[PDB]
Protein backbone atom coordinates (compact mmCIF):
# COMPACT_ATOMS: atom_id res chain seq x y z
CA UNK A 1 0.00 0.00 0.00
CA UNK A 2 2.97 2.48 0.70
CA UNK A 3 6.53 2.21 -0.68
CA UNK A 4 9.89 2.66 1.48
CA UNK B 1 8.99 -10.98 17.93
CA UNK B 2 12.65 -9.89 15.89
CA UNK B 3 15.47 -7.30 15.88
CA UNK B 4 16.86 -5.66 11.77
CA UNK B 5 19.55 -3.66 11.68
CA UNK B 6 19.47 -2.63 7.91
CA UNK B 7 20.89 0.08 5.75
CA UNK B 8 18.71 1.91 3.00
CA UNK B 9 19.81 1.66 -0.23
CA UNK B 10 18.92 2.83 -3.79
CA UNK B 11 15.76 1.27 -3.62
CA UNK B 12 15.09 2.70 -0.28
CA UNK B 13 14.42 -0.05 2.41
CA UNK B 14 12.95 -2.44 -0.13
CA UNK B 15 9.35 -3.28 1.23
CA UNK B 16 6.08 -1.99 1.46
CA UNK B 17 3.21 -1.60 4.45
CA UNK B 18 -0.48 -1.31 4.91
CA UNK B 19 -2.80 -0.57 8.19
CA UNK B 20 -2.86 1.62 11.23
CA UNK B 21 -5.00 3.55 13.17
CA UNK B 22 -8.12 4.23 10.75
CA UNK B 23 -6.80 2.31 8.08
CA UNK B 24 -6.79 -1.39 9.54
CA UNK B 25 -5.28 -3.94 7.55
CA UNK B 26 -7.08 -6.38 9.21
CA UNK B 27 -10.65 -5.64 10.67
CA UNK B 28 -10.21 -4.23 14.52
CA UNK B 29 -6.58 -4.23 14.41
CA UNK B 30 -4.34 -0.79 13.30
CA UNK B 31 -0.82 -2.49 13.03
CA UNK B 32 1.40 -1.68 10.54
CA UNK B 33 2.07 -4.83 8.21
CA UNK B 34 5.05 -5.68 5.93
CA UNK B 35 2.90 -6.15 2.90
CA UNK B 36 5.62 -6.62 -0.40
CA UNK B 37 9.37 -7.75 -0.17
CA UNK B 38 10.85 -6.04 -3.02
CA UNK B 39 13.11 -8.10 -5.03
CA UNK B 40 16.88 -7.65 -4.97
CA UNK B 41 16.44 -5.00 -2.46
CA UNK B 42 17.96 -3.91 0.99
CA UNK B 43 15.52 -6.31 3.43
CA UNK B 44 15.08 -8.90 0.70
CA UNK B 45 18.95 -9.22 0.94
CA UNK B 46 19.16 -9.36 4.68
CA UNK B 47 16.60 -11.78 4.25
CA UNK B 48 14.38 -11.33 7.74
CA UNK B 49 11.74 -9.04 6.74
CA UNK B 50 9.12 -11.60 6.05
CA UNK B 51 5.61 -10.90 4.24
CA UNK B 52 2.89 -10.47 7.32
CA UNK B 53 5.59 -9.12 9.95
CA UNK B 54 4.11 -6.28 12.45
CA UNK B 55 6.76 -3.60 12.40
CA UNK B 56 6.38 -2.84 16.10
CA UNK B 57 9.13 0.30 15.58
CA UNK B 58 11.25 2.05 14.05
CA UNK B 59 14.70 3.25 15.37
CA UNK B 60 13.32 5.10 18.05
CA UNK B 61 9.83 5.99 16.91
CA UNK B 62 7.11 2.89 18.02
CA UNK B 63 4.32 2.33 15.66
CA UNK B 64 1.57 0.98 17.54
CA UNK B 65 -1.69 2.78 17.41
CA UNK B 66 -0.08 5.32 14.79
CA UNK B 67 -1.96 6.29 11.49
CA UNK B 68 -0.69 5.55 7.95
CA UNK B 69 1.20 8.81 7.40
CA UNK B 70 2.61 8.60 11.01
CA UNK B 71 4.06 5.10 10.13
CA UNK B 72 5.21 5.69 6.58
CA UNK B 73 6.73 8.98 7.82
CA UNK B 74 8.93 7.36 10.69
CA UNK B 75 9.97 4.55 7.76
CA UNK B 76 10.93 7.37 5.69
CA UNK B 77 12.25 9.78 8.15
CA UNK B 78 15.90 7.78 9.15
CA UNK B 79 19.39 8.24 7.91
CA UNK B 80 21.02 4.80 5.96
CA UNK B 81 20.97 2.97 9.26
CA UNK B 82 17.67 1.99 10.23
CA UNK B 83 16.93 -0.53 13.14
CA UNK B 84 13.42 -2.44 13.54
CA UNK B 85 11.03 -4.13 16.04
CA UNK B 86 8.86 -6.85 14.37
CA UNK B 87 6.36 -9.65 15.93
CA UNK B 88 6.77 -12.55 13.53
CA UNK B 89 3.14 -14.42 13.58
CA UNK B 90 3.00 -17.96 15.36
Amino acid sequence: ETEV
Amino acid sequence: IMEIKLIKGPKGLGFSIAGGVGNQHIPGDNSIYVTKIIEGGAAHKDGKLQIGDKLLAVNNVCLEEVTHEEAVTALKNTSDFVYLKVAKPT
